[PDB]
C-alpha cells in the first residue's frame, strides 16, 4: 500500500508537530498510554498510512524528530505524547545554533546529515511504498531552513519519485524578531523553489487576526495556534484516510494545483470559524459554509489576493453533502466574481468530497489556494535585502564561515526571475 | 445543546428548511399533517382488458 | 445462449455497478445469501439468470461483470457491503497505486501489469460463456483511472476478439461544469483512441440528470444512490430483451446495425419518457401519446442539446410493458407528421420499436413510479457537434498555453499525440456537417 | 366528444375557479376524495364527467382547467383547501413575484418564463382532449395580474390555435367605484389588444349583484361565496347543455354565430331570472310567464346599463328545467308585442331559446332557491356604450395630466401604446353609434 | 420567496426597532430566549419574510444595529430581547458622535461603510429574493442622518431594482432641542429625495397630544409612543405576512400611492384608539372605526391636512369584515368631502382588507395618505435655515471639518424647487 513518512524540523515544527500528531491520535482515540480505544472501525482500517506497528496494540508514529538544542525537545517528550514518540527517532547534535543559517547548513549539518538519513531510510525500508514525503519545519526559522535545506537536496537523489511536501511558516512581515532573518529567507526559498514540488505558506500575524475575530478570546496560546493550523493539515489528510467519493492523492492534487513547474507556494482556507455565541446562533447549512470559506477575513496564510487574482482553487469538503450542493455553489461563486479569475483558465475549481465528518462537528471543509498575492510577499521583503544588501550588514559571521556575497547574488537574482515570473504570469 | 425542533415546529422548519436528513424534499404545507396511505398502491390507471 | 459480460472500470464506474447488481437482484428475487428458497430455479445454471449470474451446482449466482478499480477503497468498502458474498473478490479487481487524472500514467505505468491478469478473468469467464453476444463497459470520460485503463484493455480486448459487440457507456463531461481540468487532457485523448475500435458509445450528463429529478420526480437533492437507480433502471430496460420477450424481440446486433448510420460517428442518446415522481402519475394517466410526447421533448433527453439545432437520423424506441401496435403506429405516424421533428431525409423510416409485455418493477426504497407501459429512447442526432465544438474551443486555448503539460511531458510523454487528436477531432466535426448537409 | 378547457387566471379569478368547480362537484356528486362509491360510473373516463373532469382508470376526477396566477399565498392556501388533492400541483400554476397592477409588467417582465410553461400544460391538455370545442377564460379587467398576463397568453393560443372557440369571461371594472386609478390604463390596454383575437368576451359588475342580494335575496351583507356562486351558477346553467340534454340543445358555437351581429363587438350580457331568496320562493309560485318579466325587467341586470337609453339586438334564454314550448312561446309572443322592448329592426327575430329537462338544483350549505323552472338571459344591447363613453372621460383626464407616467415608462414603455387605444375605443363607440343609426 | 431585511441606526432608531422587533415576537408568540411557542400556522407560516431560523427552533431577526455610542447598545443587548440579537450585527465605531451630521457622513463613516456594506451583503447572499430594504431613523439625528444618507446612496448604486423603505420621525416644530438640528435636516432631506423612494414622516408634537387625547395616562415613556408608531408599522407589514385578499407588496402599494418621482414623503394612519372606559363604551363597528379613522384629531404625522387638500388616501383594514361595508363606507367618504381632494384625480382612495386581526382585538385597520399638509413643515425650517444662513452661526465646526456654504445653497435651493413643486401642482 501506499503511505506517509513526517520530518519534524526546526523548533517551531517540535510545537507544530506535536499538537499535529495529538490532532490525529485524539481523532483516532488512542489514549495516551497508547493502548487503542477500538471505536471506529474506518480509523482502526487506514492507520496504517502513517503509523505501523509495535507489540500490544501500539501503532509507532512514523516520523523522526531532529534538533541541536535539548530544552525544546525536552517539553515535547516530557509532554503529553512524548511516550508514544520514539527516542529512536530523537535525533540532536550536541552543539548550540546560534540562529545562524550556514552553521546549520555547513557546519553542525555534516556530522549529523549521516545519522538522519541513515535513520530516515530505515524507515523507509520498513514500509513499503510512499506516497512521498512531508516536512514541518520555518522558512524563517534558523536551524529548520539549515538542515532542511541540506535534507530536501539530498533526498532529492535519493527518492526523485515521490512527494516533497513541506509546511513552512511565513514570519511575520511586520517584525521578524531575528533581525538576520531576512538572510535565512534568501538562503532558504532559493533552495526550495527547485527541490520541493509542495509548499504550505504560513503566517502568524493573520493567526493573530483570526484570534481577534472568530477566537475572540484576547489571549490564546501558541498552541492554539499550532492546534489551527493542524485542523488545516489534518483536513487535507482526512482525504487519504477516510473513504467517500473523493480522490485524494497528492499527485491526483498536484497535477490539478500546478500549471507550471515553478508554482510552489501555495495559501490553505478553512472551514466555519466561530464565536461564542455563534454556535447556537449558526444554521449549518451549505451555503454558509461556502460564504464563510470564501470570505477574505477566514483568509489566514499570508495576505488579502484582492490585490491579485486567482490562478486556481481546491477545497475538500467533510461531512454529509452531496454532488450538486458542491455543484451549484460553484456556480454562484463563478458568476459572482467571474472576472476576479484569469483568463488564462476559465473553471478553475478541484474539489473533493470526504463523507467521514470530524469528530467534534460534522459539516467541515478545507480549501488550498494559488492565487497571484505572492509577489507582495516577496517584494516586501525585496526591498529589505536590497537595503540590508547595500552595505553588507552582519556580514562577518557568514564570510568567516566561508560565505560569499556571491551566493546572495544568484539567490536574489532567482526571486526576482520569480518576481516576473509569477508578474508575467498574470499580468 | 439544545434539541433539534419544539415538537409543532419540524413540519416547517422541514419546509423553509430542506435540511430534513440533508437538504431533503418537502410537500406543501396542506399534506404537512395529513395521513399518508399512498406508497402501498400503483399508480397506472389500468390496462384495457378487451 | 443469450448471454453478456458486464464491464466496470474506475471507482466512478463501480457505485454504479453495485446499484445496477442490486436492481438486478431484485427482478430476480436474488437473496443476499446468494440462494432461492426452497422453490425449484436452480440447476446446471439455466434460467433467467443464466444469461445474467452464474448460479452453478453450488446454487450461488455468480454476477457476469469485473469491477475494476485503481484505488481499494471503495472496492474494499463494498466488499464490506451486503452483496459481497455474491461478488467474486478476484472478479473485484482492485489496484494500489491511482493515475493521477493523466491518461497515459493509467495507460503506461500501472495498466501493464493488470490488463494481464483482467485478460485471465476474461478468457476464462468466456469458456464457461457458451453464445457470449457482446461487453458491457461502464466507465467515464473525464476518469481520474477509467478513461486512461478502459482505452489499453478496449484495445487488447478489440485485438483478440474482433468478431464480437462491445457496448460501453459513460458520463460525458459536462459542459459547463468540470471538477478539474485534466479531463480535457485525458476525454479527447479517449475519444481519438476509442473511435477506430470502440462499436456503439452512449453518453449521458449529470446536470441533466439532477434537473429532471426537481422537475417532475420533485427531487430538489437526489443522490448517486437515485442517479445510480436511474441509469440502473436504464440499462436494466434495454437488457429485458434478453430477460424476457414481447410482441417482437431484438438484440444488440440489431441495434448496432439499425442505429449507427456510417463509421465512425457511433454515438447515440439514451432516455427514458416515464420519468415522474411518486405522487404525481397517482391522479393522472400516462398513455402511449404522451409518453411518447415526452419522450421526443427537447428538455427530456439528459445531454445538453436543442433538436431543433440538429436533425434526426435515427430513433429507437423500446416498448417495455404491454401495450398493443394499434395505438403504437398511430401515435408515431402522429409523430411522423410533426413538422418541427426535422429527420434528415436520407432515412424515410427511421424508427426501431422494440416490444416486451414485461412492466417495468420498483426498487424497494426507491423513488421512481410504478409503471406498466415504459419505453427507453435510443436515438442520434446532428446536434451534438457542438458538445465537440464546445471542447475544441475549450482545449485550443489551453494547448497554445501549454498548461500542465510539464506533468505530461514528465512521465514519459510529448506533443504529437496531443497534435493527432485535434485534427481527429477536426476529422469528426467535418464529418458531422458533411453527413449534416444535403 | 363535447369538452373544453378551462382558463383561470388572476388571484381575483382563482376563488371564483375553486367555487364552480366546488359546484360542480356537487351536481355530479363527487366525494372530497377524488372518487365515486362502490356504484360504476369509472372507467375509460366516459361520463358525465368525460366533458369537465378527467377521471381516468385510476379513479380519480381530473378537472380539466389550469388555475395561473403569480402570488403563492392564496394558491398554496387553496392547496391546502378541501378539493386540493383532485387538484393537480402544477395545474395550479402558482408564482412568486407580481405585476405591481402594471399590465405590461405582467405582460413583458415576467410573462416570457412562464408561458412555456403553460403552453405546456395546454398542449399535454390538447392532446388527451378529444372534441375541446373551446376554451373558458376567467380574468378581469381592473387585473393586478389579470389584465397583462391574460393578454399575453390569449395571443399565443390564438395564433398557434385559430380554428377554436374562445370564451371570455370578466367583472367589468365598477363605474363609479374605483379600488385602483391604474384600472383605466390596464383596461382600455386590454380592450384594444383583445378585441381583434378575443372571440366573445362576456361582462359582469359586482355593485348590482350586491343590489340584487338585498332586493330579493334579501341579504344586505354577502360574500364572495354567494357572488361566486352566483356567477358559479351562471356557468353551470350554461355549461348543462353540455352536461344533459333538453327538447333540444345549443352548443357555444351555435351562441357565437348567432349572437356578435358584426365583428369587433362581441361583448353581450348575462343575466339569470330565478334569484330569489328561500321562504319568498316557498310561498309563491314560478312559472315561464313572471320570470320572463323580471329578466326583462331593466334593473335586473347586472351590469350598469340603461335597456330603454339603448336598443336591443340579439337574445338569449337558455330554459333549463321543466317547461314547454306552449307557454314558452307564448309569453316571447307577448314580448313581441310589448312596446317597451325596443329592438333594432335590422333583426325580425333575436330570440335562440334553450331549453333543459335538468332541474337547477341547490348547493348545500348556500342561498339560492328551490328552482324548477330557470333561465339565463344572455342578450347584447346598444345601451352598452355609456360605460366605455364613462371610461374615456375618466381616461381622457389623467392622461392629459400623465399621472403615473414615468412609474410604466420606467419599466420601459412609452405613450404611442397608450395613444392607439384612444382612437380605437373612439373607433367602437361611433362603430356602436353608426349601428344603433337605422 | 420575497423577504425583507431591516437597518437599525440612529440613537433613536436604536430604540424604535427593538420595541418594533419586540412587538413582533409578541404578535408571533416567540419567547424572550427565541423558542417560538407554536400556536398560529399562519404566523408559523409567513416568519420567513423578516427572519432566518437558526438551530433549535430560534428565529434570527435579519435587522442590523448600526451607531457610535456603546451604552444605548448595551441597554438595548440587555433589553428583553438583546440575546435574540447578534454580536455579528453589533457593528459600531470606536468615537463618539457629538451629534455631528457630517463627523458621520464624511469622517467617522468612511472608515465604517466598509464593515456594514460587508455585513449587509452578507445577509443579501444568505437570503434569496427580496422585496427591498426598510430603514429606520431620523431626519433631526446626527448620527442616523449622517450614516443613513451615506448608505442610502451606497444601496442604490448596489441595488436599484428594490424596496428602499426608509422610517424617519420629525424633529419637535416648538423646539428641535438640537439647535443645529435644521442644519441637519436640509442637508439630509436633500439627498434623501434623489435616493429615496418612501418615507415615513413622524413628528413628536402629535404624539404628547394624542397621548391627552385618547391615553389621558399624562405621564408615558417614550417607549409607549415607540409602542404607538412600531403598531403603525407593523399593520403595514401585516398584509405581506398575512393571508387574505389584500394585495400588499408596497409596489403594489407604491404605483398606487405615488403618482410622480419626487412624492416620497407621506403621513400614517391607525385605528381604534381607545380610552380607559371606552374599551367597554365602544360600539366596534365598521362606520365608527371609519370616522376615527377619519379623524383630524386621530392625526399623528405632522400637522392638520385641512389646510390643504388630498392627493392620495389608501388605508388598509386588519379583521374580519367585508367588502361592502369597506365599500358604503369608501363612498360616503366622497360625498363627505368631494371637494377636499383634488380634482387633478378622482378616487383617490386604495384599499386593501387584511382578513386577520391582530392579537389583541379584532377590528383594526392603518391608513397611509399623502395629502397637502407638507408646505407647513419644510416652509417652517426655511425661515429656520434662512436666519441662520444670514448670518452664518455656528459655522466654524463644520468648515473645520471640510464643508462650504455652497453645498447649503443648492440644498436650500433643492428644497425651494420642492416648495413650489407641491405647491403648483396643488395650488
Ligand atoms: N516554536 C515556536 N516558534 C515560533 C513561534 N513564533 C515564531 N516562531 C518562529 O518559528 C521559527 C522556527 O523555529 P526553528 O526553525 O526550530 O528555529 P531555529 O532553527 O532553531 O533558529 P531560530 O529560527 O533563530 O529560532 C523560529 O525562527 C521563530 O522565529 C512560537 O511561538 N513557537
Ligand atoms: N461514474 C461516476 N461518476 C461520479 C460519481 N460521483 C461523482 N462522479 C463524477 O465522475 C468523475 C469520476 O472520474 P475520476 O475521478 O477520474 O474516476 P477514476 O478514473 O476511476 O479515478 P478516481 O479519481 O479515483 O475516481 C468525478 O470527477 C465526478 O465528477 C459516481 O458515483 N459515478
Ligand atoms: N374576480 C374576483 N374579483 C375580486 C374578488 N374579490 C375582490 N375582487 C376585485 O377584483 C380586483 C382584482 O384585480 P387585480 O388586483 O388586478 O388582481 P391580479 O391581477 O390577479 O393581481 P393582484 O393585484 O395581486 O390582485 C380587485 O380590485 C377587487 O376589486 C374575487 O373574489 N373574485
Ligand atoms: N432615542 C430617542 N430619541 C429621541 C427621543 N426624542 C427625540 N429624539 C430624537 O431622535 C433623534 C435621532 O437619534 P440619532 O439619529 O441616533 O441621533 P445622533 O445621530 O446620535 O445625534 P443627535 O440627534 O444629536 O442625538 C435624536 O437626535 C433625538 O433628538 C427619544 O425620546 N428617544
Amino acid at each position: 500500500m501506499r503511505e506517509i513518512v513526517h520530518l519534524q524540523a526546526g523548533q517551531c515544527g517540535n510545537q507544530i508537530g506535536a499538537k499535529f500528531w495529538e490532532v490525529i491520535s485524539d481523532e483516532h482515540g488512542i489514549d495516551p498510554t497508547g493502548t487503542y480505544h477500538g471505536d471506529s472501525d474506518l480509523q482502526l482500517e487506514r492507520i496504517n498510512v502513517y503509523y505501523n506497528e509495535a507489540t500490544g496494540g501500539k501503532y509507532v508514529p512514523r516520523a523522526v524528530l531532529v534538533d541541536l538544542e535539548p530544552g525544546t525537545m525536552d517539553s515535547v517528550r516530557s509532554g503529553p505524547f512524548g511516550q508514544i514518540f520514539r527516542p529512536d527517532n530523537f535525533v540532536f547534535g550536541q552543539s548550540g545554533a546560534g540562529n545562524n543559517w550556514a552553521k546549520g547548513h555547513y557546519t553542525e549539518g555534516a556530522e549529523l546529515v549521516d545519522s538522519v538519513l541513515d535513520v530516515v531510510r530505515k524507515e523507509a525500508e520498513s514500509c513499503d511504498c510512499l506516497q512521498g514525503f512531508q516536512l514541518t519545519h520555518s522558512l524563517g526559522g534558523g536551524t529548520g531552513s539549515g538542515m532542511g535545506t541540506l535534507l530536501i537536496s539530498k533526498i532529492r537523489e535519493e527518492y526523485p519519485d515521490r512527494i516533497m511536501n513541506t509546511f513552512s511558516v511565513v514570519p511575520s512581515p511586520k517584525v521578524s524578531d531575528t533581525v538576520v532573518e531576512p538572510y535565512n529567507a534568501t538562503l532558504s526559498v532559493h533552495q526550495l523553489v527547485e527541490n520541493t514540488d509542495e509548499t504550505y505558506c504560513i503566517d502568524n500575524e493573520a493567526l493573530y487576526d483570526i484570534c481577534f475575530r472568530t477566537l475572540k478570546l484576547t489571549t490564546p496560546t501558541y498552541g492554539d495556534l499550532n492546534h489551527l493550523v493542524s485542523a488545516t493539515m489534518s483536513g487535507v489528510t482526512t482525504c487519504l484516510r477516510f473513504p467517500g467519493q473523493l480522490n485524494a492523492d497528492l499527485r491526483k492534487l498536484a497535477v490539478n494545483m500546478v500549471p507550471f513547474p515553478r508554482l510552489h507556494f501555495f495559501m490553505p482556507g478553512f472551514a466555519p470559524l466561530t464565536s461564542r455565541g455563534s454556535q447556537q446562533y449558526r444554521a449549518l447549512t451549505v451555503p454558509e459554509l461556502t460564504q464563510q470559506m470564501f470570505d477574505a477575513k477566514n483568509m489566514m496564510a499570508a495576505c488579502d489576493p484582492r490585490h491579485g487574482r486567482y490562478l486556481t482553487v481546491a477545497a475538500v469538503f467533510r461531512g454529509r453533502m452531496s454532488m450538486k450542493e458542491v455543484d451549484e455553489q460553484m456556480l454562484n461563486v463563478q458568476n459572482k466574481n467571474s472576472s476576479y479569475f484569469v483568463e488564462w483558465i476559465p473553471n478553475n475549481v478541484k474539489t473533493a468530497v470526504c463523507d467521514i465528518p470530524p469528530r467534534g462537528l460534522k459539516m467541515s471543509a478545507t480549501f488550498i489556494g494559488n492565487s497571484t498575492a505572492i509577489q507582495e510577499l516577496f517584494k516586501r521583503i525585496s526591498e529589505q535585502f536590497t537595503a540590508m544588501f547595500r552595505r553588507k550588514a552582519f556580514l562577518h559571521w557568514y564570510t568567516g564561515e566561508g560565505m560569499d556575497e556571491m551566493e546572495f547574488t544568484e539567490a536574489e537574482s532567482n526571486m526576482n526571475d520569480l518576481v516576473s515570473e509569477y508578474q508575467q504570469y498574470q499580468d | 445543546p439544545r434539541l433539534m425542533t419544539p415538537p409543532e415546529a419540524k413540519k416547517y422548519f422541514n419546509f423553509r428548511y430542506p435540511p430534513a436528513g440533508a437538504e431533503r424534499v418537502f410537500y406543501g404545507r396542506a399534506n404537512d399533517p395529513q395521513i399518508a396511505p399512498y406508497l402501498t398502491h400503483g399508480l397506472r390507471s389500468k390496462i384495457s382488458i378487451p | 445462449m443469450r448471454e453478456c459480460i458486464s464491464i466496470h472500470v474506475g471507482q466512478a464506474g463501480v457505485q454504479i455497478g453495485n446499484a445496477c447488481w442490486e436492481l438486478y437482484c431484485l427482478e430476480h428475487g436474488i437473496q443476499p445469501d446468494g440462494q432461492m428458497p426452497s422453490d425449484k430455479t436452480i440447476g446446471g445454471g439455466d434460467d433467467s439468470f443464466n444469461t445474467f449470474f452464474s448460479e452453478t451446482g453450488a446454487g450461488k449466482h455468480v454476477p457476469r461483470a469485473v469491477f475494476v478499480d485503481l484505488e481499494p477503497t471503495v472496492v474494499d468498502e463494498v466488499r464490506t457491503g451486503t452483496y459481497r458474498q455474491l461478488f467474486h473478490p478476484e472478479q473485484l479487481i482492485t489496484g494500489k497505486e491511482d493515475a493521477a487524472n493523466n491518461y497515459a500514467r493509467g495507460h503506461y505505468t500501472i495498466g501493464k501489469e493488470i490488463v494481464d491478469l483482467v485478460l485471465d478473468r476474461i478468457r476464462k469467464l468466456a469458456d464457461l460463456c457458451t453464445g457470449l453476444q457482446g461487453f458491457l463497459i461502464f466507465h467515464s470520460f473525464g476518469g481520474g483511472t477509467g478513461s486512461g485503463f478502459a482505452s489499453l484493455l478496449m484495445e487488447r480486448l478489440s485485438v483478440d476478439y474482433g468478431k464480437k459487440s462491445k457496448l460501453e457507456f459513460a458520463i460525458y463531461p459536462a459542459p459547463q461544469v468540470s471538477t478539474a481540468v485534466v479531463e480535457p487532457y485525458n476525454s479527447i485523448l479517449t475519444t481519438h483512441t476509442t473511435l477506430e475500435h470502440s462499436d456503439c458509445a452512449f453518453m449521458v450528463d449529470n446536470e441533466a440528470i439532477y434537473d429532471i429529478c426537481r422537475r417532475n420526480l420533485d427531487i430538489e437533492r437526489p443522490t448517486y444512490t437515485n442517479l445510480n437507480r436511474l441509469i440502473g433502471q436504464i440499462v436494466s430496460s434495454i437488457t429485458a430483451s434478453l430477460r424476457f420477450d414481447g410482441a417482437l424481440n431484438v438484440d444488440l446486433t440489431e441495434f448496432q446495425t439499425n442505429l449507427v448510420p456510417y463509421p465512425r460517428i457511433h454515438f447515440p442518446l439514451a432516455t427514458y419518457a416515464p420519468v415522474i415522481s411518486a405522487e404525481k402519475a397517482y391522479h393522472e394517466q400516462l398513455s402511449v401519446a404522451e409518453i411518447t410526447n415526452a419522450c421526443f421533448e427537447p428538455a427530456n433527453q439528459m445531454v445538453k442539446c436543442d433538436p431543433r439545432h440538429g436533425k434526426y437520423m435515427a430513433c429507437c424506441m423500446l416498448y417495455r410493458g404491454d401495450v398493443v401496435p394499434k395505438d403504437v403506429n398511430a401515435a408515431i405516424a402522429t409523430i411522423k407528421t410533426k413538422r418541427t421533428i426535422q429527420f434528415v431525409d436520407w432515412c424515410p423510416t427511421g424508427f426501431k420499436v422494440g416490444i416486451n409485455y414485461q412492466p417495468p418493477t420498483v426498487v424497494p426504497g426507491g423513488d421512481l413510479a410504478k409503471v406498466q407501459r415504459a419505453v427507453c429512447m435510443l436515438s442520434n442526432t446532428t446536434a451534438i457537434a457542438e458538445a465537440w465544438a464546445r471542447l475544441d474551443h475549450k482545449f485550443d486555448l489551453m494547448y497554445a498555453k501549454r498548461a500542465f503539460v510539464h506533468w505530461y511531458v514528465g512521465e514519459g510523454m510529448e506533443e504529437g499525440e496531443f497534435s493527432e487528436a485535434r485534427e481527429d477531432l477536426a476529422a469528426l466535426e467535418k464529418d458531422y456537417e458533411e453527413v449534416g448537409v444535403d
